[PDB]
């Protein structure tokens, strides 16, 4: 039940959440395309300063008044193929170079940790004060700087499947938010698009996500979805912890064999008011299939004797989840004082690094960073027990991969749906069926991603928000209303692309996408969409 | 009727080393007979198959069935066909164990030994 003082938290953690966005972007920005700064920031030190500035900008807010607050999502930094999960520790960067000599060069990126023209950055990031949960995350492009123009502006534009993915990541995320602003003024959808009467519903959002895809020639990423919030569940870790009530739309390797033959998630939901959404979107790029495949997920582990294969990564997940329902007395001191901070922190995920009592730290100076590395290794040590026993779970780093379909065909599994990885530390990935019509298994579907050649890589752009949708009494102005918590004009931002790909406007859906976007730029007999606003730093 | 005094007709022997023939004996008692077309386009009459040639089934309940070779099991003495399985309901699909001379070739995987094998043979090709 929304109330003021609810929205107002929501409120406080959106604007910190758009504050950190902000900062990072400009970090980006001086790091490598105003290239006044000395020194290149690396990923890791990104993620370590950004985190730093939220623990920092919080502190200031519901002081003495809020028992639980703190980063929500852990700041994470993707780059093309990567999908997400990658967090990695300052400490962590030596490690990763000597663990990829003798790779190939197409992680090179996410193994130094220096960012390179054309690569599709994604950020994510979230902020929970008292459970109530924001999270934002926004794909941006690195352009090589131009040298004759007086002005710091990029070359040209971002041409390809990049431009295609981010395009269609976009798009669909402007329409998704318009068509949940329509649930509030029911009578305004378009009629072709919907009903007058009829509500919004998880089909009618799956098929506009689904239609903008197709136009733009690209996947969703398994690990989308657009569900509802509420406090202390905003499916922080959704692969690893389960839920019991869930009302959203998600997509699937399972929701891909339907649509091409045409706690468990469904699309039988009106979207009703006084909630919180949450709406995440991974589009993957189709411009290097040149037939019809599936598009799936690769996990990473830090083992190089596990192939011989030159264009695989290595490397390890920087973010734990603690299982509260699992105890277990430690042997070590170390171990035990580290559960007790881990306990401290929530049911969120966290860092090694976010456990440190230097961190955050007040001046960044190069002792700062030498104690919290001294306390890193003793975490490390204390880590390893502690996930021995099952306490604690990583939270995968998992690459997008496509498989085509004529090698899932041929292939002959002789257990079908009987055979599952028993190996598995999580149960929740570990049986899973994403092919409940062809008998194919989670484990099954992963040898035959291996044993393909054909099973390359797609570049994946992201764009994430929460909204609210605030009613006739709780908005200000008497009127229903949709609170965009995070993103839109001010750091959602587009980076400068061009796409060979439109929505074709003899389709239904489309014109009913065009009348939401009419709608949308209409502000006073339309939509309306409050965005909020970053505070200010200097 | 055998004329050497070095070949032996005992059948304890002959089944002996058939049962414990190694790989590289296994490929040639694994061989397969052409079809009419690729007989008269090369001019041989039989090869040993491997793992990338098409077959036409010609024998036994699959017969009439056409694919690529799968696998050469050859410790199981068997080659097995991608189209041509066994299914269950739950999914499963068990590829069907075939014996290569019950199979025709009808679309030789050609590389640079293969040819060689051919023209040593007395084919023609081209």
């Amino acid at each position: 039940i929304l109330q003021e003082s609810v929205l107002n938290k929501y409120r406080t953690a959106g604007q910190i959440a758009q504050t950190a966005l902000k900062y990072v972007t400009s970090l980006i920005n001086d790091s490598y395309h105003s290239k006044t700064t000395q020194r290149q920031l690396t990923v890791p030190e990104l993620c370590l300063l950004t985190d730093s500035f939220i623990l920092t900008r919080l502190e200031q807010y519901y002081k003495n008044k809020v028992n639980e607050r703190g980063i929500a999502i852990p700041t994470t930094i993707d780059i093309d193929q990567i999908s997400g999960g990658w967090c990695p520790e300052i400490d962590d960067t030596q490690n990763l170079l000597n663990w990829n000599k003798g790779k190939d060069s197409t992680f090179a990126s996410s193994v130094t940790g220096t960012l390179r023209p054309g690569d599709l950055v994604k950020i994510t990031l979230g902020v929970h004060i008292d459970g109530y949960t924001s999270e934002v995350s926004h794909t941006m492009v690195i352009y090589p700087v131009d040298e004759t123009k007086p002005i710091l502006q990029p070359t040209g534009p971002l041409l390809g499947g990049k431009a295609d993915a981010v395009a269609a990541a976009h798009i669909a995320m402007e329409t998704v938010v318009a068509l949940l602003a329509c649930a509030l003024t029911p009578e305004k959808l378009p009629a072709s698009l919907g009903g007058t009467s009829s509500g919004i519903t998880g089909q009618l959002i799956r098929t506009i996500v689904d239609t903008i895809a197709r136009s733009y020639n690209c996947g969703v990423v398994p690990g989308s979805r657009v569900r509802r919030i509420r406090r202390f569940l905003a499916g922080q870790n959704e692969g690893i912890v389960a839920e019991r009530e869930y009302k959203g739309v998600v997509w699937t390797e399972s929701h891909q064999e339907a649509d091409l033959l045409s706690a468990i998630p469904s699309d039988d939901f009106v979207v009703q008011s006084g909630e919180v959404y949450l709406i995440d979107l991974k589009m993957a790029s189709l411009e290097h299939c040149t037939k019809k495949g599936l598009v799936t997920l690769e996990t990473v582990d830090s083992y190089t004797g596990k192939s011989h294969k030159a264009g695989e990564l290595i490397a390890r997940p920087g973010a734990y989840v603690r299982d509260f329902a699992q105890t277990h007395i430690l042997k070590l001191k170390t171990s035990r004082q580290l559960l007790t901070k881990i306990d401290k922190q929530g049911v969120y995920p966290f860092k090694l690094s976010h456990l440190s009592s230097n961190f955050p730290f007040v001046h960044e100076n190069e002792e700062e960073l030498q104690s919290l590395k001294k306390d890193l290794k003793s975490f490390r040590l204390g880590m390893s027990e502690i996930s021995n026993n099952y306490l604690c779970v990583e939270s995968p780093i998992q690459i997008a991969r496509w498989v085509p379909w004529d090698h899932i065909l041929k292939a002959t599994n002789p257990n079908g749906n009987l055979s599952y990885d028993a190996t598995s530390t999580l149960t929740l990935p570990g049986h899973e069926l994403p092919l409940p019509k062809l008998g194919v298994s989670a484990i099954k579907l992963k040898s035959l991603m291996n044993s393909t050649k054909e099973s390359i890589s797609l570049p994946v752009a992201r764009e994430c928000n929460t909204i609210v949708l605030c009613d006739s009494s709780v908005s200000t102005t008497d009127r229903p209303e949709l609170l965009r918590l995070t993103g839109g004009s001010k750091t959602c931002q587009p980076s400068w692309i061009h796409s060979q790909h439109e929505l074709n406007p003899q389709d239904s859906i489309v014109q009913g996408i065009f009348q939401l976007a009419t709608l949308a730029k209409d502000k006073r007999f339309g939509l309306l969409l409050k965005e909020t606003q970053p505070m200010k730093q200097k | 009727a055998k004329q050497s005094l070095d070949v032996s007709s005992d059948r304890r022997k002959a089944r002996k080393a058939y049962f414990t023939a190694p790989s590289s004996q296994r490929r040639v008692l694994l061989s397969a007979p052409l079809s009419k077309e690729l007989r008269a386009q090369y001019g041989i009459k039989a090869l040993p198959i491997r793992r990338d040639d098409e077959v036409l089934v010609v024998r036994g309940s699959k017969k009439g069935q056409e694919g690529k070779i799968s696998s050469v099991y050859r410790l199981k003495f068997a080659v097995q066909v991608d189209k041509v399985t066994k299914e269950k309901v739950n999914g499963a699909s068990v590829p069907i164990n075939l014996h290569p001379s019950k199979l025709v070739i009808t679309k030789l995987h050609l590389d640079k030994d293969r040819k060689a094998l051919i023209q040593r043979k007395g084919g023609k090709l081209e």
